[PDB]
């Protein structure tokens, strides 16, 4: 709500009265405060303590490091395969 | 503690040649090196007992032992840091 007041045009002009708030209905234009970070800690918190559906509850197993090979987007963007064929001839 | 069997070891970072990790769940049978020592390549620096079987852990190169994470008769888990060298 405070952000909305600060951002509002009538406030920044400096010419505003005690009527400012009531005459501006769009200050209560408030979306629910999206909160991704906390939610993720809840999940990890839950699986760590209470486990996962039919996965043998145990210490997180040791996993061998993975080398994930990569190809540049541009290189991919230059490629012309069967998809381009489809768009080409149908 | 009364011995050191409750002690939690940090996990060895796998993409660092300084860090040597535990390969199997075992027991430290004999510690052979201390902090600040220098021995040749292939130096037998640690003796583990996997399961009634015994293997010496060897240094991959020449260098100086920075840390030894274990003591005699200590339990270890796969991926546990044991030694760091330079």
């Amino acid at each position: 709500f405070l952000i909305n007041v600060m951002k509002n045009k009538k406030f920044t002009s400096g010419d505003y009265t005690t009527k400012f708030i009531e005459e501006t209905p769009e200050l209560f234009d408030i979306q629910p405060s999206l909160d991704r970070g906390t939610k993720t800690l809840e999940y990890i918190g839950n699986v760590t303590i209470n486990g996962f559906p039919n996965v043998e509850k145990r210490p997180k197993p040791d996993y061998e490091l993975a080398s994930i090979p990569t190809v540049s987007s541009s290189k991919i963007a230059s490629f012309s395969g069967t998809k381009q064929l489809l768009d080409e001839v149908g | 503690n009364v011995h050191t069997n409750a002690n939690v070891k940090p996990k060895a970072d796998k993409s660092n040649p300084s860090h040597i990790g535990a390969q199997m769940p075992g027991s430290v049978t004999e510690v052979k090196v201390s902090v600040g020592e220098t021995v040749k390549a292939n130096q037998p620096l640690l003796i583990t007992e996997a399961m009634k079987m015994e293997t010496t852990i060897q240094a991959p190169f020449d260098g100086v032992i920075k840390q030894v994470t274990v003591n005699n008769g200590d339990t270890i888990a796969t991926g546990d840091l044991l030694i760091e060298i330079e």
